[PDB]
């Protein structure tokens, strides 16, 4: 089920990496059987980084951002939403 | 066309 990390920015930034696409909106894609427009989603975990201490996985899907749904949106959204705060970020994210 | 970005 969507859960809710926070994450405070250590020398390392944040410690992961964000993939998807471009792009906004397209193809439906079900994640855990519920269906979704395209997400983004973590495609590395810096070991001992933040986002690891925090319990990200890699994999893992990315519903909201800094209370903003972010589903079907741009790579650059995310990305943007990501860097909105000095040194906090709250994610709601989903493992697969 | 995905993009990776380092956070």
């Amino acid at each position: 089920s969507p859960r809710v990390v926070r994450i405070v920015k250590s020398e390392s930034g944040y410690g992961f990496n964000v993939r998807g696409q471009v792009s906004e909106g397209g193809q439906l894609r079900s994640i855990n059987g519920e269906l979704y427009a395209p997400l983004q989603h973590v495609s590395a975990v810096l070991p001992g980084g933040a986002a690891d201490r925090a319990g990200v996985r890699k994999g893992d899907r990315i519903l909201e951002v800094n209370g903003v749904n972010v589903e079907g949106a741009t790579h650059k959204q995310v990305v943007d939403l990501i860097r909105a705060g000095e040194k906090e970020l709250i994610l709601t994210v989903l493992s697969v | 066309e995905e993009w990776s970005t380092v956070m």
